[PDB]
């Protein structure tokens, strides 16, 4: 039992862990291309 | 090819960053050129007993 | 009505609120100076607190009580730890992990506008471009490709715990240059630093003929970060002592970034992207499906980043048309040369110094006119699925299942394999829609660099066999000697690197212009605006530059 | 014939010199090492080709 | 003879001298260092082993 | 330059470039390699106007510009003007290292 319940406990911690970082790094492309989107979404005004 | 690189006007970064590294290696030679007479300290011992 | 997950963050951050400067001292304190594993939870928790934070109390702790700064100046002492996790065999990964989640709650700091300038206020770049990490890139052999079909360690490879060091180090530095709008020069001074402390690293990315979801990855940040900070403005809003030599050397590094990214609109905006995907289609099955969304998203993200900085050279080399500069030669011929099938004779490869022609960005144009209808249709049956998932064969529930775990599937519950599958579908479903905005803005900046290289060519090119010119040059290469002092513009003239254009080389553009631009392509542009511009304010945009375009291509000189 | 020196021509002479001296006093340490190991196979060796 | 020649040449323009500071070390001085660095580390576990 | 209007347009340019030395200045986002690379334009500069002959006219600036070029001769010239050798370091380091490391120091001491 010592076992398992560490096992699935550091598991459990790093998953914690996981989904911070790598939400947080998939939103770094989707704010560069909303950002990117909308900087483009201001050049048109000016073109028209 | 050693006078044709001799006519250059300044230093360059490299030629400070080499001159940084080989103004060390005195200090390092000191240590491993006692090293050397240590271990030939230990050979002449070794070898007399 | 404001959802139960609006109201739950107001009530837990006015909770966290309440205990303040104590609370924030427990975990900033830890997240600098605590064990391992408490530095690396306190990063993620401030990374949580920072994402329900709208009055930016955490950040204004951060800065004036100094932590955000000690969170960046280690950085370079992180460096030592992962320079040693690129070793075969790493001691223990804990110090990417910490790093990984360091990065992360810099990669939330950053879009705030406010605390992106308070990183370049620590100088958070600065310190990125004093880390060794980026500079140790591990050699991938290409006779490996016989060496054995290994399991899924769970210890990853050292080109992959490089990816894990470089993209979030890319990401931060692509997020400053998106929060920091078009006002704050020394942003993207900085990150143009930053890309020139690693250059021919930088540079062995972009030489990169790796065709891996990874590689495309490192290049799709990396081009996305060329296309803001590699931008002429910024050499004229730089006032410091720069001597004349490191200023001709930035120069000598933007010249080789600028041809180097335009290589690449040869290799994938370009006729053999239908080769690249063969060598991935033909040999290795199991895995095919589930990276394909990501090659194909990371394609078109490569080929949008080059047609921004494109678009932003077009928009800052002059306000005048007559000085505007071209980027792609009057060589249509890149869009007729393959309606007749022959033998692989060796494609002699596009030395990255040559300038590419205007028929690649026609040929782009086309392919996202064609892209854009598979992805619009895919999008609509990955929604439909989405919509339909417990009704799905069991088989492809399966499918969807090891898309996303390739072990354990006929363990896991009938109800974890439909939340399973609903994840996957939303993967699929973002990452297809991700797909269509990418490819309307290449079509609608395929059709803007279009406009503007035709409206050149035509209306303000004179061409090279106009004889008076034989007054215009001889008297300035001959050797003087010393004195004296001072004042004019020591300007290095770009216009020496163009090609030499002909009136022939005139005609021949108009005449391919006129078949290459023929109503079958401007047809499909304007079903596209039929269907996709309705979700965005400027319908009818792609109708006036594809009306502008018709209207130069019906001009004739006389 | 028509060249004054300039201070960096000095200072590159003086880097050179410096690695010059450090080459040559490095080959003498190894050249030294493989002496005292030529010497320490030679003792294991006996001289006595009469030994069966 | 044409490394020597190629060299020469070079030598007389004047838009190649500003870029000098930046310059990495030549072929030979940086191949001197190479061997110092190898001949060091050999020198350093000699007296070891 | 207010005394002596025949010298006085020189002794401006000696002013001037003990105006463009560039020293350290503890305020400033600068690199040490930025410091150095401008500090080498201005010793190019400096010794371009010895050689245009520009000083010898007065001796006194002769010897100004050959001690703001690091000339250990001249500065040894100047030895009744420097009352310890420990003066003379730190002015041997201002003309002649001013990216100077502790672990150099001892070689110039």
């Amino acid at each position: 039992i010592q076992g398992f319940l560490k096992n699935e406990k550091d598991n459990a911690l790093l998953s914690a862990i996981e989904e911070s970082r790598k939400r947080t790094f998939g939103m770094a492309e989707e704010y560069h291309r909303e950002s990117m989107l909308v900087e483009w979404e201001q050049v048109k005004q000016r073109i028209l | 090819l050693h006078s044709f690189h001799s006519e250059l006007p300044v230093l360059s970064d490299s030629e400070r960053d080499m001159k940084k590294e080989l103004q060390l290696i005195p200090d390092q030679l000191r240590h491993l050129g006692n090293a050397i007479k240590q271990v030939t300290m230990k050979k002449d011992y070794q070898q007399q007993k | 009505p404001e959802d139960v997950f609006s109201k739950l963050q107001r009530e837990n951050i006015a909770i966290i609120e309440s205990y303040g400067a104590a609370l924030m001292e427990v975990v900033c304190r830890d997240a600098c100076d605590g064990h391992e594993i408490g530095r690396m939870l306190a990063l993620a928790l401030l990374d949580r607190i920072v994402s329900v934070d709208k009055q930016q109390q955490w950040l204004l702790y951060l800065s004036n009580s100094g932590y955000l700064k000690v969170l960046v100046d280690s950085l370079v002492e992180d460096d030592r730890t992962l320079q040693s996790l690129l070793t075969p065999q790493p001691p223990l990964l804990k110090a990417l992990y910490t790093y990984e989640s360091k990065m992360a709650f810099l990669t939330r700091v950053a879009k705030i506008q406010q605390g992106a300038l308070e990183l370049l206020r620590s100088g958070v770049i600065v310190r990125l471009a004093q880390c060794q990490v980026y500079d140790m890139r591990p050699e991938t052999d290409p006779q490996s490709m016989f060496g054995m079909r290994d399991p899924p360690m769970f210890i990853p490879t050292p080109v992959d715990r490089y990816r894990q060091i470089l993209l979030p180090a890319l990401q931060l530095c692509q997020v400053i240059l998106t929060s920091s709008m078009a006002q704050h020069l020394q942003a993207a001074g900085q990150v143009l630093q930053f890309l020139i402390s690693h250059s021919d690293t930088i540079q062995a990315i972009l030489r990169c003929q790796d065709v891996s979801a990874g590689s495309l990855q490192e290049l799709a940040l990396l081009t996305g970060i060329i296309s803001k900070a590699a931008l002429p403005g910024i050499l004229s809003e730089l006032d410091v002592d720069v001597n004349e030599g490191s200023l001709m050397e930035l120069q000598g590094h933007i010249g080789r970034f600028q041809r180097q990214c335009l290589g690449l609109l040869s290799r994938f905006g370009g006729s053999d992207r239908l080769r690249q995907f063969k060598f991935q289609d033909d040999n290795v099955e199991g895995d095919k499906v589930s990276k394909k969304d990501e090659i194909e998203l990371a394609m078109q993200q490569i080929c949008a980043n080059v047609m921004e900085y494109c678009q932003s050279l077009m928009l800052q080399s002059s306000p005048t048309f007559q000085h505007a500069v071209c980027l792609f030669t009057p060589s249509l011929s890149e869009t007729v040369n393959r309606d007749g099938p022959r033998q692989d004779t060796q494609a002699p490869v596009v030395p990255y110094w040559r300038l590419p022609g205007l028929g690649i960005i026609i040929y782009l144009l086309k392919q996202s006119a064609n892209d854009f209808f598979s992805y619009y249709d895919s999008h609509r049956q990955s929604v439909s699925k989405l919509q339909n998932v417990e009704q799905l064969p069991p088989d492809e529930i399966k499918e969807l299942c090891q898309s996303v775990m390739p072990a354990g599937v006929d363990k896991i519950s009938t109800a974890q394999k439909y939340v399973l599958a609903r994840r996957r579908l939303v993967k699929v479903i973002n990452n297809r829609a991700k797909l269509l905005s990418l490819c309307s803005f290449i079509i609608e900046t395929c059709l803007f660099i279009l406009w503007r290289h035709l409206e050149y060519y035509l209306l303000h090119c004179m061409p090279t066999d106009s004889q008076d010119s034989l007054f215009a040059s001889r008297t300035l290469f001959k050797s003087r000697r010393l004195q004296d002092s001072f004042a004019s513009e020591t300007n290095l003239d770009f216009r020496s690197g163009l090609a030499i254009v002909s009136q022939h080389d005139l005609d021949q553009l108009q005449a391919d212009a006129i078949n290459a631009f023929g109503e079958s392509l401007q047809k499909k542009l304007l079903d596209i605006e039929g269907l996709y511009s309705k979700v965005r304010s400027r319908y009818s945009f792609i109708q006036a530059l594809v009306r502008r375009i018709r209207g130069l291509l019906r001009i004739s000189r006389n | 014939g028509t060249i004054y020196l300039q201070h960096a021509d000095e200072e590159r002479e003086k880097t050179y010199k410096l690695a010059e001296n450090i080459d040559a006093q490095l080959k003498r340490m190894a050249q030294d090492l493989k002496d005292i190991i030529e010497h320490l196979n030679t003792s294991g060796a006996p001289a006595d080709t009469s030994d069966p | 003879v044409e490394e020597a020649r190629e060299q020469n040449e070079r030598n007389r323009d004047s838009g190649y001298l500003h870029l000098l500071y930046k310059r990495p070390l030549d072929p030979k001085s940086e191949a001197q260092l190479q061997e110092i660095r190898r001949l060091h580390q050999y020198v350093k576990f000699a007296v070891q082993d | 330059a207010d005394a002596s209007p025949a010298s006085a347009g020189i002794c401006r340019i000696m002013g001037d470039l003990m105006r463009t030395m560039p020293i350290l200045s503890p305020g400033n986002t600068q690199t040490l390699t930025e410091l150095e690379l401008k500090w080498q334009h201005w010793h190019e500069e400096c010794e371009r106007y010895l050689q245009d002959s520009t000083f010898a006219t007065s001796p006194h600036l002769e010897s100004l510009l050959k001690i703001m070029l690091g000339d250990e001769a001249a500065l040894l010239e100047q030895k009744e003007l420097l009352s310890n050798w420990y003066h003379f370091l730190v002015t041997r380091l201002l003309y002649s290292n001013p990216t100077v490391k502790p672990i150099d120091l001892h070689y110039y001491a």
